[PDB]
């Protein structure tokens, strides 16, 4: 069943035990912080074996 | 604990697992801070039952 990527991780703050008004308040950090994130995945994979 | 809903012309709110339409009321819903900050927030009404219980 589709459902736009940021009101499923509004769901998911729910899960959680945090409010929904906390993800869509803070959107953008939250999209930042995931993009960074895996970033230093891609990075830690091609440092080290 | 619902997901808001449009069939093209109303809204309305459902629980999440199965249809079920209810108007939108301030017992369905909470306020939190103003307009500009949500991205792809709708203009609509919400219904306050206290507002017609003053009106008799
Ligand atoms: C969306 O839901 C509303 C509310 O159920 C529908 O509005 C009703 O439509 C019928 C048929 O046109 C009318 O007899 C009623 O008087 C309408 N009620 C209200 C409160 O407007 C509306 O038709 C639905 N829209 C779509 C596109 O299906
Ligand atoms: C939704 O996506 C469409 C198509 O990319 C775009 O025109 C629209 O501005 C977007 N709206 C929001 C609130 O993201
Ligand atoms: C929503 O309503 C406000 C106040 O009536 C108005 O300034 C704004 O332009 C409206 N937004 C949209 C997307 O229609």
């Amino acid at each position: 069943l589709q459902i736009p990527f940021a009101m499923q991780m509004a769901y998911r703050f729910n899960g959680i035990g945090v409010t929904q008004n906390v993800l869509y308040e803070n959107q953008k950090l939250i999209a930042n912080q995931f993009n960074s994130a895996i970033g230093k995945i891609q990075d830690s994979l091609s440092s080290t074996a | 604990e619902g997901v808001f809903v449009s069939n093209g012309t109303h809204w309305f709110v459902t629980q999440r697992n199965f249809y079920e339409p209810q108007i939108i009321t301030t017992d369905n819903t909470f306020v939190s801070g103003n307009c500009d900050v949500v991205i792809g927030i709708v203009n609509n009404t919400v219904y306050d039952p206290l507002q017609p219980e003053l009106d008799s």
